[PDB]
């Protein structure tokens, strides 16, 4: 299994999400992250796995 | 949403 990511509308930063979200808003957002830790733009992107 | 696949070893 691989790890799935959206990328903020606002922006433009990559996000981990949970597998299985399988149905996601035509825009997404930072501030809709089920992730507190990740929930603001200014948060940097993760990094990938190497 | 605009997604994206990444490959996970540890998984
Ligand atoms: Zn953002």
């Amino acid at each position: 299994s691989d790890q799935t990511w959206v990328q903020c509308d606002a922006c433009l930063k990559w996000r981990k999400l949970p597998d299985g979200m399988d149905q996601l808003p035509e825009k997404w957002y930072c501030s809709n992250n089920p992730d507190p830790q990740f929930r603001n733009c200014e948060v940097p992107e993760e990094p990938e796995d190497e | 949403a605009r997604t994206k696949q990444t490959a996970r070893k540890s998984t």
